[PDB]
RNA sequence: CUUUAAUGUUUGAUGUUCUAACGUUGACCCGUAAUCCGGGUUGCGGACAGUGUCUGGUGGGUAGUUUGACUGGGGCGGUC
RNA sequence: AAUUCCUUGUCGGGUAAGUUCCGACCUGCACGAAUGGCGUAAUGAUGGCCAGGCUGUCUCCACCCGAGACUCAGUGAAAU
RNA sequence: GCUCGCCGGAAGACCAAGGGUUCCUGUCCAACGUUAAUCGGGGCAGGGUGAGUCGACCCCUAAGGCGAGGCCGAAAGGCGUAGUCGAUGGGAAACAGGUUAAUAUUCCUGUACUUGGUGUUACUGCGAAGGGGGGACGGAGAAGGCUAUGUUGGCCGGGCGACGGUUGUCCCGGUUUAAGCGUGUAGGCUGGUUUUCCAGGCAAAUCCGGAAAAUCAAGGCUGAGGCGUGAUGACGAGGCACUACGGUGCUGAAGCAACAAAUGCCCUGCUUCCAGGAAAAGCCUCUAAGCAUCAGGUAACAUCAAAUCGUACCCCAAACCGACACAGGUGGUCAGGUAGAGAAUACCAAGGCGCUUGAGAGAACUCGGGUGAAGGAACUAGGCAAAAUGGUGCCGUAACUUCGGGAGAAGGCACGCUGAUAUGUAGGUGAGGUCCCUCGCGGAUGGAGCUGAAAUCAGUCGAAGAUACCAGCUGGCUGCAACUGUUUAUUAAAAACACAGCACUGUGCAAACACGAAAGUGGACGUAUACGGUGUGACGCCUGCCCGGUGCCGGGAGGUUAAU
RNA sequence: AGGACCGAACCGACUAAUGUCGAAAAAUUAGCGGAUGACUUGUGGCUGGGGGUGAAAGGCCAAUCAAACCGGGAGAUAGCU
């Protein structure tokens, strides 16, 4: 659900919250928890590689099952939890053999629902099936690029990929970016669309939301000195230069895709 | 006013101790130069 | 010799297919109480990608430099 | 106009007196629409002006309370 | 020794970090103390630091370091696995009184507790770098039960007192007692007992998890405080006897009740919020390998050991960092009485100090203030500085507005003391007696007793009763910026930077991008509702024309075009 | 519930005055803004010089920063004093 807080004060005036009533109001499943130490944009060398990262509320990583190797084992959805690491919400799944795991929550899943992985699966949301078994023209999420990888496509909230064609051993998938990609049929995929489709409605209200979400202030090039940024300099907000990255690479409409390895799997580009 | 030097024996030993100096050859070269100069206090220690 | 034609030959540019080089930050087993690494099987690409020398283009991102002289406040204007 | 050389542009308000300020016109040297234009409640140790109380800021300074200044005893520098 | 003054949320007492004998005694003013000095944190000599229960040490570990093999790199070396370090964290145990000139939670007196070895006795399956539970956790907020603590009353010992009265509802001081042990309550959490089965817990499992049942409906875990013992013990006001006259020995009465009450415990609790809130070890349990007449474990008893290191002193300062015996800086703990909402402010208890130059005079002038005739900003770039309001309760509160705000708008009236309402009310707490009890730390009545606001009337003193400190000046027009916030430590705090939002662009995941000769990393153990770059900066109208020049994208007709 | 309001500790330095061979190599007095968060602080580490960090000022990097400090080239050169 989407709610707008009354403008009791600045900072609350523009706050729009995304409240999910059915989420579990309790501690997560400890056995599946793992520590997640923040990096603040640093690397092994210790220097800042990616900027605007640092701080934020502590969060513990959840071991989410992606490969879904429990083939032919029906399972029940115990409940839904909010995973800080992912933009969507995770679902606790208890299998008939007596073990609990975490999966990505599709749109149509709720508490007490039945799911099952493996080739012998139905077309109901939450089931896992290779594209060969999945009928053409269907929407799937958490698709694999290679067998056993785990799943890499359509993992955000409210995302999905459409199965378009079937080129024998290969299948054509249209992604949310308009990309037409070719993927081996042996790879696995999950039916249905990811839940929490209202992720865009949140506006974070104020600076503090982004500050404690893990994003630090961003400084524009015009405000920087010539020694640091290619932009900047001159009295009175003078630019007189084409847009460029801080490192001299011309941005604002320059393609950086130079691989020549996976292009054989690329049918069309964005438009 | 909190001046530049705020003593802390643990930090002193872990930053300029003999073990730290020998950890890297550069510190070993520093120790060799100190010995050649013949200073009574080779490094900082209790 | 100018002009042509089947056969066998040197072959190059391009296209399709295969794997035995190569890639695997895909899966399984071992060294191994091991997300490193190496080895064995398999799957997926595959003579592509990537690397080494030469070479055309871009390249103030970076590095070394220059920006003459006469010239009565300055530069401009003018002369060598 | 945070932009205007001429300029204190012209007109009305505010003071008796207003190169500042507000409102109206545009003769825009040299505003202008995401290096944003137009309004915007609330916010500001933000710029400017005005009005009420207040008072030593001032007309115009006067006295008093404490430490220096001054005298004595002991210690005793500096720039040049 | 007696007066006067200061701190007393500190200018008191403990520590952590940091110093290294500055701590006490004897002895001296050669040098130091911004003067003298017999004095000192100064010179010489002596003494002083006692730990199974404090901490370090030690088991484990976060960030992070090192890193056997391994990858890469001209060499050096860089990354990193297994492993090992790394407290700023998790793990076992003590309190009261007494003593030295200097040590005490270490020494002495009393009562306890914890971990292992050895031996005896009765049973039994033991057994892990392996599995499961626990350890194990955020922000904000309300109540309840308590306690440290403080007030009053009764009791005890003394006093009745130099300027009026004080045998009386009067004054002075005490009324303290720990850890541990047993009861286990207030409160919080959770449904238990038994049987059968399961490809799950990288092999197994009686252990965890899951699936079926029969039975009861209670059980189990945690849990402050209070109560008895600890304790017919220590301590205890005061008195008595000697004093190297500083001081030492003996004795020693009562040691209870009510109220208020914490930021401290129940509370790692309970209720909500999204920003979703460390890891491992100790601890309980299950089994693999191997042995089960063994070994090993359990329960009771006796004994041994718990080593080594710091223990002085300062620790908001004269001893630490500032070159100084420097108006500066320094983390945590306890932090009381009256007024006060308050850890503010005014005076004090405990406790600590008068800050290491003073003695005179009371010129101009300087520094910090007090007052002021009349005008009240006329001074000045500028209401700069100064002056002024300032608190509680009640009425009332404009334009605009995003309907929240503006607003504590602006602007008006009462605050002292005493008696009555009410020989202190409402309210809070709550004795004894009476009745029940699923019988004890149990439930009703009841108000004894204690505490106790706010309001009305009347009277009364003062020029002024928020009487001291504390404690917004107010309104309008207006440019900037949405706002909170951050910046040039050490002349610029702003219209500058940043901000939530918006738009373009790049990236298909061995992603783009950046650090790196390369490995490998952050991005991300994330993934097109995801991440990087660019420009503007909430919200409403929106964001008009131009592709010539320079970038970017696509094209290949035709000319040029290196290496070869 | 509030990157809410008034206001102690805590943080910072917006105004005035004193101090410039000062108590202090940016200090003291009264006002001053935040004071539940984009807050602050204790401890231990990581980011090392044409490099780090930087809510961005050419700011900070041990009282020194438009390129720190230490030793060497080095008795650099100086048509200059």
């Amino acid at each position: 659900a989407v709610v707008k807080c009354k403008p009791t004060s600045p900072g609350r005036r523009h706050v729009v919250k995304v409240v999910n009533p059915e989420l579990h109001k309790g501690k997560p499943f400890a056995p599946l928890l793992e520590k997640n130490s923040k990096s603040g944009g640093r690397n092994n060398n210790g220097r800042i590689t990616t900027r605007h990262i640092g701080g934020g509320h502590k969060q513990a990583y959840r071991i989410v099952d992606f490969k879904r190797n429990k083939d032919g084992i029906p399972a029940v959805v115990e409940r839904l939890e909010y995973d800080p690491n992912r933009s969507a919400n995770i679902a606790l799944v208890l299998y008939k053999d007596g073990e609990r795991r975490y999966i990505l929550a599709p749109k149509g899943l709720k508490a007490g629902d039945q799911i099952q992985s493996g080739v012998d699966a139905a077309i109901k949301p939450g089931n896992t099936l290779p594209m060969r078994n999945i009928p053409v023209g269907s929407t799937v999420h958490n698709v694999e690029m290679k067998p056993g990888k785990g799943g890499q496509l359509a993992r955000s909230a409210g995302t999905y990929v459409q199965i378009v064609a079937r080129d024998g051993a290969y299948v054509t998938l249209r992604l949310r970016s308009g990309e037409m990609r070719k993927v081996e049929a042996d790879c696995r995929a999950t039916l249905g669309e990811v839940g929490n489709a209202e992720h865009m409605l949140r506006v974070l209200g104020k600076a503090g939301a982004a500050r404690w979400r893990g994003v630090r202030p961003t400084v524009r090039g015009t405000a920087m000195n010539p020694v640091d940024h290619p932009h900047g300099g001159g009295e009175g907000r003078n630019f007189g230069k084409h847009p460029v990255t801080p490192w001299g690479v011309q941005t604002k409409g320059k393609k950086t895709r130079s691989n020549k390895r996976t292009d054989k799997f690329i049918v069309r580009r964005r438009s | 006013m909190k001046r530049t030097f705020q003593p802390s024996v643990l930090k002193r030993n872990r930053s300029h101790g003999f073990r730290a100096r020998m950890a890297t050859k550069n510190g070993r070269q520093v120790l060799a130069r100190r010995r050649a100069k013949g200073r009574a206090r080779l490094t900082v220690s209790k």
